[PDB]
Parts: structure tokens; C-alpha cells; sequence
RNA sequence: CUCCUCCUAAAGAGUAACGGAGGAGCACGAAGGUUGGCUAAUCCUGGUCGGACAUCAGGAGGUUAGUGCAAUGGCAUAAGC
RNA sequence: CGCGGGGUGGAGCAGCCUGGUAGCUCGUCGGGCUUACAACCCGAAGGUCGUCGGUUCAAAUCCGGCCCCCGCAACCA
RNA sequence: AAAGUA
């Protein structure tokens, strides 16, 4: 179980986040994906952050 | 002494749930299977675990069709 | 182009008279010429493959394609997908120009040349030969070579057998022994 | 074999169209000619057809195997389909790339009125 | 700078450069240069092609490179398959011209092979 | 002592032994020893009978063995109570009535009969002498 | 000692034993979506170094390959590349 | 029998865990110092890893048997 | 400082 949990935080400022996992040793670069924010009801950019 | 065996997994209750000629409602599971021993015909869908289910109300029909003599399940509208 | 015209203007009738073909489409044709370099030392220094590819490009006037291992082999310390060769496929005008150059310039410059073997046929009318040193090609400068390198030349022909393949090759005055 | 390769290429889309129960606009291309058929969902009855082997179409073309001929065939098949009152089909490229003559035929059919 | 199927050095005098051909030593190189009418102390880099072509046929007058190698191999093979004393010496790798073998003979025998146990 | 050189699995279910045999004709020689009864033939028995036969004919003619001991038999050691299947100890062939067990050729019929009688005396199953038939 | 696959299990499901055999406690932002394209193993023959086995060409063959990892059921319209 | 640990140059012992030719000491061989030997100095060689199978492109190594050795345990009535 | 034997 080397993969670590991470959150993807909305760039829309709503506080909405998705969660997933990541192999941080092989892919140190931050994950960035366009995902649907149900608060603003639009697809926006989501960026990796710590899980908490 | 002792044995290195003694393990098994739970039974998965696969198989045919609705046989030929049975009247079914849309959504009903017709067969549970690993992979496509039976293939989806008219008004039948194939789920992610290869479950065949009715897409319309009607009667279950099994047939053998095509160049490979494969088994298809369809739903005849009633 | 010169050898293509020579083919279409003498070799067709020569072969038709020789083999009593009922159709011109039955005459053997030179389908393609493939040059290959098996650079098995690139696993230690990939730059050797780059130099070999540059040499092949200079020889053939075409950009070579790097060829990788089909499967892992323990004997040669290669894993599947390791780039270990380079090849070039010549068709049409490029094929004919290279054929003329090889016949009239490069082959006579072979060290201790005494004719090519007539038994180097695969059984279906295709010819394969090995060039030990690339310097026989004038496109390669003997002073700038960092390492001697050979290659394989395959002439793929639409002939049905070795006799027809060798007849077609000899109609171009191939330097057989 | 080129024909077997193209049939293999076309099979998945044809099976999808049959499952959907769509009326097909099937195109066939050769170096000399191009053909179009509108085929009923059962797959065994032809509703309308048009090609460059028909005199009424080929007499107005310089060459039957190019993009202009493809466009003429597309327009003709669409006009005949609209005359029969069909208006709704799915394009079946039959394993040919959606490009060139095939695309020109499709564009002509769309312009003439077929909805796909 | 290409004679008899090989490449000769360009920065050296003609007499020295010609000896790179198998079958051409100092004496034959001097004879070839005299026949061609070229000085011995001129580098082949500053020689026009109209002199290399006159060197080529003079070199071809002799038996050099692959032909000489084939001839030497043929003579040695003839000795070996005749099976005379010289042929047996060639077979066994021992000196063939009656040199001592109790010591020396290392050129023919290779490096020393220590006895095993 | 016949025994498979290798097998997919080490141990086999006991199973049962119903039915009539397949392989009821003299197929390779001229004479045969055929089982009339039902049972198991151990590799040791097969080999004891083979020895008896062969010495009777003085290693003349030819002999075929039509059965092969491909079923492993396990036993539990003495003074053991469960705790898993026992250890493979020997190998058997299952025999049904009609099975041709051995065949002979290249000898007179009287000698073949004598040799086969000596062999049958080693076997746990009743047998009978048979000859090749044209159909 | 929980989970997965086969057999026992008696052709629907289910079915015990300190019965017979193997695996899991993950991996992957592509190894996921889709569009377009493609088709395997193995062997034979010819070919520089190159050899039993490297890359090249042709032939036979027809999935005997492949599947991120067990086994079973699948897979060419590929689920394989 | 059960549970463990092992088997690798002539001897004693590393490496094994975690797949990509394996080392140390003594010993042996050749040379040197000596009247000679020993001690000492210089140089060199010597094992595909207990035996088979399996996995793997590749096994001393991982897995499964088999043989030999060592250490515990094999008990209550 | 280290030098045994015949
Ligand atoms: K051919
Ligand atoms: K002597
Ligand atoms: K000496
Ligand atoms: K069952
Ligand atoms: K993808
Ligand atoms: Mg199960
Ligand atoms: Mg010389
Ligand atoms: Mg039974
Ligand atoms: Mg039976
Ligand atoms: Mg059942
Ligand atoms: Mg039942
Ligand atoms: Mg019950
Ligand atoms: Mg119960
Ligand atoms: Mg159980
Ligand atoms: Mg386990
Ligand atoms: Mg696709
Ligand atoms: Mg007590
Ligand atoms: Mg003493």
C-alpha cells in the first residue's frame, strides 16, 4: 500500500474537493484535472492538495 | 501433521435467473455469468460484470445465431 | 529511373522469351529493397545506434526506422522494446537509384570481391547479401567514420522461385560468381 | 486481403447500427465508381440507391471515380430518399476512411437534406 | 588514396604509404615509385588522380592483398594435406624450420601453459 | 514396476469401478489374457505376471501389456487417527470385465496358454484365454 | 481463523470434513474515456559482425499467443497491440 | 513424526534476504631468500552454489518435492 | 625489535 490518499481541491473557491490516491514516489508532479464542481455547477480545474 | 489446504471462496450464485418464455419487466436480470457465455441480443443489455438484463418488458428468448454458433438472449415484446 | 527504364524496355521481353509467360503481369518485378543494421551494441551505448542510423540515412537517402526487440532474450541481455536495430525500406525511384548505385559502384569496391553467391536465395526468389564495411558506399566518408559497420541488403521480388529470381537479377547484370 | 480487412473494419459499426435499429446509408467505393444505398433496419431490403454505374448520373460527369462524382451520387441519393420521404439515416462508411470521396458524398447528402 | 582495394595514409611519404599494401614492402614500393616516375618523399595527399591511376596498374602488376593471402593459405594447406614433416609441424603449431623446442619456440607455441597438477 | 513419469495431481479420489471394459479385442498380437472379473491390479501384480509370462516363453515372441497403473493409492500410517489425506503408497489399474490385460505373438498357442496360466496365477482377478478374431 | 479461483457438488441455486490444489491484504492520471488503425505463438529458408536464441526478408501456421498479478469463465465487432 | 535452521573452491566460513557469475582465511602450485628446511616475500590457479522439477527472457537466490546434518518437541492418565 | 631446526 504505497499509494497515498490526496484531495483535489476546486479552483472555484467553493471548498469542494474530490479524493483519490497517488504514487508520490514515481509521479511527484501535482495532479491537475478538470472536474465538475456541484456548488457552482460547472466543470473547472481541480488541483492536488494534502488529504487531511 | 497438518494440511496446507482448507481454503475456498463463497459461492457467487451465478446462472440463469429467467428461463426461456418467462415474462419479465425491464431491468430484470436474465443470467449472471463470468464473461459472455451468453451474448446480448435484441432488447438485452450486458453490464460491466457481463450480466444480461432486460431493456424492455417481454418474454425471454434464447437462440443460437451467427457464424460462430454463439448463444444469444433477447426479449420478445409482448 | 535509369534501371527502371532498362527493366521495362529490355528485361520484360528477355524474361518473357526465356520463360514463355502468357502475360506481362507474370514477369518477376523488383518489389522492394530493405537495408538492415543489427546494432546489438546500442544497449551499452545508445549513441552507437544513432551513428548507425546516420550512416544508413546517408547510404540510402532516407530516414531510417529504429527497430526494437520483439521479446526479452536472456542470451543477449535485451528486454522487450529495447532499440537494437535500424532498417530502411526502398521502393520506386529511390529503390532503382540505390540498385544502380549498388550494382555499379559499391559492389566493385568490396574488399577482395570475387562475385556474389548465387545460392543466397530464400527459396521464393528473394535475394539477401551482407555488406561487411559501409565505406564501400561513396556517400560515407572514410575519414569521418568512428567505427566500421556492416549491413544486410534484401531484394524482395515478385518471382515465384529461385530460378526466376536469379534470372531477373542477372538480366540487370548482377555480379554473380 | 484488402476486402477482408475492410469488412473487419466495418463490422463493429454495422453491428452497432443493427442493434440501434437505424436506417443505413451505406457507401461503397472503388477506384472507378462510387455507390450509395439506403437500407431498411432489417438489413435485407433496399429503399433507394444511386451510383455512377447509372447512365443518368454518369452522363453528366467527366470521370466517375472522383470527388465530383461522389458529390453527384450523394446529392442524387439524398434527393431520391427525400422523394420517398425518409429524412433520417445513419451513415455507414463500410470501413473506408471518412475522407475524400466518401466524405464528399456524405456532405452532398447532408446538403441535399438527409439528416445525419 | 585508394589502391588495391584498401586505403593508404595521406600524411605520409609515398614510399612509406605504399607498404601498407599486403605484399608490398620497401623494395617493391621503391620499384613501383620508380616505374611511376614519382619522387619517394612526396606525400600522396598532394598527388593528382593522374598519378594514383598510374600507381594502381603498377600495383596490379604484382600479386597483392587477397590473391597473395589465398596463395599463401593454399601453399600451407598443400603442405598440411600432403602430410610431410613441414605439414605435420604446421598441424601441431611447432616451428617448421628446425629450431629448438626444448626452450624458446614461444612465437609458434603462444604463451606458456602451466601443467595441471 | 509401471507408474506415470509425472502427473498433474498427486492424489486422487477413491471413485468407483462400474461398467464393462473398453479394449476387449486382441489388437496387437494373436493371443490374449482377458479379465472376467472386476477389481484393481497393482503395479507389483502386473510385473509379477509379466515376469511369469516372459520366463515361460523363454523371452521368445512378443508381449504387450494393455493396462497401465495410473491411479495412485494412499494409505494412513499405523497408529495415526483425519488430519489430511494419507500418503501415496502404490499405483493401480482399474479393471472391468472384458479388459484384455496382456497379448502375445510369435509363439504356439499351447505355449501361450501355459504362459498365460502361470501369469494368471499371480493376479487377484479371474481371467480367460482369448484369441484374435477376424471381425 | 477474513477475502478470491477450481474440484468434491449428484447437468438450476446452495451444500460438510484437521478433504484435494492455488492465490489476495494491490497496481494504474494511464494501465481510465473515446476516435482511427492493427493482429499472435512457434518453426523453416536466405542474410555482416550474429552464435540455439537480437534485428531484416519470405514462407508455413492459425491464437498452440496475449490479458498489470491465482484460477475459472470469457475475448477477433477483439476484452489483445 | 511435529516445528525450525542449514548444504556454495581441498578445510573452516561470507554472499542468499530483495532474480542479472560468488568472496575471506588456511591450504595447493610456480618463483624468490637459505648450505638446506621452516618461517618470510612475490605471482597464479582452483567451485555454474546438496539433487531434481516449476516459475521466469534470465535461479546460488523465489516456489515445490527428495537426500544428508543440526537444534527443540514427541505429553496427561 | 624479530635469527627455529639439521
Ligand atoms: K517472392
Ligand atoms: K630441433
Ligand atoms: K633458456
Ligand atoms: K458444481
Ligand atoms: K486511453
Ligand atoms: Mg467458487
Ligand atoms: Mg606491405
Ligand atoms: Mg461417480
Ligand atoms: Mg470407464
Ligand atoms: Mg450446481
Ligand atoms: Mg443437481
Ligand atoms: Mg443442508
Ligand atoms: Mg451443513
Ligand atoms: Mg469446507
Ligand atoms: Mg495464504
Ligand atoms: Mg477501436
Ligand atoms: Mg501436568
Ligand atoms: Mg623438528
Amino acid at each position: 500500500g504505497i499509494r497515498e490518499k490526496i484531495k483535489l481541491v476546486s479552483s472555484a473557491g467553493t471548498g469542494h474537493f474530490y479524493t483519490t490516491t497517488k504514487n508520490k514516489r514515481t509521479k511527484p508532479e501535482k495532479l491537475e484535472l478538470k472536474k465538475f464542481d456541484p456548488v457552482v455547477r460547472q466543470h473547472v480545474i481541480y488541483k492536488e492538495a494534502k488529504i487531511k | 501433521g497438518s494440511t496446507r489446504n482448507g481454503r475456498d471462496s463463497e459461492a457467487k450464485r451465478l446462472g440463469v435467473k429467467r428461463f426461456g418464455g418467462e415474462s419479465v419487466l425491464a431491468g430484470s436480470i436474465i443470467v449472471r455469468q463470468r464473461g459472455t457465455k451468453f451474448h446480448a441480443g435484441a432488447n438485452v443489455g450486458c453490464g460491466r460484470d457481463h450480466t444480461l438484463f432486460a431493456k424492455a418488458d417481454g418474454k425471454v428468448k434464447f437462440e443460437v445465431k451467427g457464424p460462430k454458433n454463439r448463444k444469444f438472449i433477447s426479449i420478445e415484446a409482448e | 529511373a535509369k534501371l527502371h527504364d532498362y527493366y521495362k524496355d529490355e528485361v520484360v521481353k528477355k524474361l518473357m522469351t526465356e520463360f514463355n509467360y502468357n502475360s506481362v503481369m507474370q514477369v518477376p518485378r523488383v518489389e522492394k529493397i530493405t537495408l538492415n543494421m543489427g546494432v546489438g551494441e546500442a544497449i551499452a551505448d545508445k549513441k552507437l545506434l544513432d551513428n548507425a542510423a546516420a550512416d544508413l540515412a546517408a547510404i540510402s537517402g532516407q530516414k531510417p526506422l529504429i527497430t526494437k526487440a520483439r521479446k526479452s532474450v536472456a542470451g543477449f541481455k535485451i528486454r522487450q522494446g529495447y532499440p537494437i536495430g535500424c532498417k530502411v525500406t526502398l521502393r520506386g525511384e529511390r529503390m532503382w537509384e540505390f540498385f544502380e548505385r549498388l550494382i555499379t559502384i559499391a559492389v566493385p569496391r568490396i574488399r577482395d570481391f570475387r562475385g556474389l553467391s548465387a545460392k543466397s536465395f530464400d527459396g521464393r526468389g528473394n535475394y539477401s547479401m551482407g555488406v561487411r564495411e559501409q565505406i564501400i558506399f561513396p556517400e560515407i566518408d572514410y575519414d569521418k567514420v568512428d567505427r566500421v559497420r556492416g549491413l544486410d541488403i534484401t531484394i524482395t521480388t515478385t518471382a515465384k522461385s529461385d530460378e526466376e529470381g536469379r534470372a531477373l537479377l542477372a538480366a540487370f547484370d548482377f555480379p554473380f560468381r | 486481403d484488402k476486402k477482408s480487412a475492410r469488412i473487419r473494419r466495418a463490422t463493429r459499426a454495422r453491428r452497432k447500427l443493427q442493434e440501434l435499429g437505424a436506417t443505413r446509408l451505406v457507401v461503397h467505393r472503388t477506384p472507378r465508381h462510387i455507390y450509395a444505398q439506403v437500407i431498411a433496419p432489417n438489413g435485407s431490403e433496399v429503399l433507394v440507391a444511386a451510383s455512377t454505374v447509372e447512365k443518368a448520373i454518369a452522363e453528366q460527369l467527366k470521370y466517375t471515380g472522383n470527388k465530383d462524382a461522389a458529390a453527384a451520387v450523394g446529392k442524387a441519393v439524398a434527393e431520391r430518399a427525400l422523394e420517398k420521404g425518409i429524412k433520417d439515416v445513419s451513415f455507414d462508411r463500410s470501413g473506408f476512411q471518412y475522407h475524400g470521396r466518401v466524405q464528399a458524398l456524405a456532405d452532398a447528402a447532408r446538403e441535399a437534406g438527409l439528416q445525419f | 588514396a585508394r589502391i588495391a582495394g584498401i586505403n593508404i595514409p595521406d600524411h605520409k611519404h609515398a614510399v612509406i604509404a605504399l607498404t601498407s599494401i599486403y605484399g608490398v614492402g620497401k623494395t617493391r614500393s621503391k620499384a613501383i615509385l620508380a616505374a611511376a616516375g614519382i619522387a619517394e618523399d612526396v606525400k600522396i595527399s598532394e598527388l593528382s588522380e593522374g598519378q594514383i591511376d598510374t600507381l594502381r596498374d603498377e600495383v596490379a602488376k604484382f600479386v597483392v592483398e587477397g590473391d597473395l593471402r589465398r596463395e599463401i593459405s593454399m601453399s600451407i594447406k598443400r603442405l598440411m594435406d600432403l602430410g610431410c614433416y613441414r605439414g605435420l609441424r604446421h598441424r601441431r603449431g611447432l616451428p617448421v624450420r628446425g629450431q629448438r623446442t626444448k626452450t624458446n619456440a614461444r612465437t609458434r607455441k603462444g604463451p606458456r601453459k602451466p601443467i595441471k597438477k | 514396476m509401471l507408474q506415470p513419469k509425472r502427473t498433474k495431481f498427486r492424489k486422487m479420489h477413491k471413485g468407483r469401478n462400474r461398467g464393462l471394459a473398453q479394449g476387449t479385442d486382441v489388437s496387437f498380437g494373436s493371443f490374449g489374457l482377458k479379465a472376467v472379473g472386476r477389481g484393481r491390479l497393482t503395479a507389483r501384480q502386473i510385473e509379477a505376471a509379466r515376469r511369469a509370462m516372459t520366463r515361460a516363453v523363454k523371452r521368445q515372441g512378443k508381449i504387450w501389456i494393455r493396462v497401465f497403473p495410473d491411479k495412485p493409492i494412499t494409505e494412513k500410517p499405523l497408529a495415526v487417527r483425519g488430519k489430511g489425506k494419507g500418503n501415496v503408497e502404490y499405483w493401480v489399474a482399474l479393471i472391468q470385465p472384458g479388459k484384455v490385460l496382456y497379448e502375445m505373438d510369435g509363439v504356439p498357442e499351447e505355449l501361450a496358454r501355459e504362459a498365460f496360466k502361470l501369469a494368471a496365477a499371480k493376479l487377484p482377478i479371474k481371467t480367460t484365454f482369448v484369441t484374435k478374431t477376424v471381425m
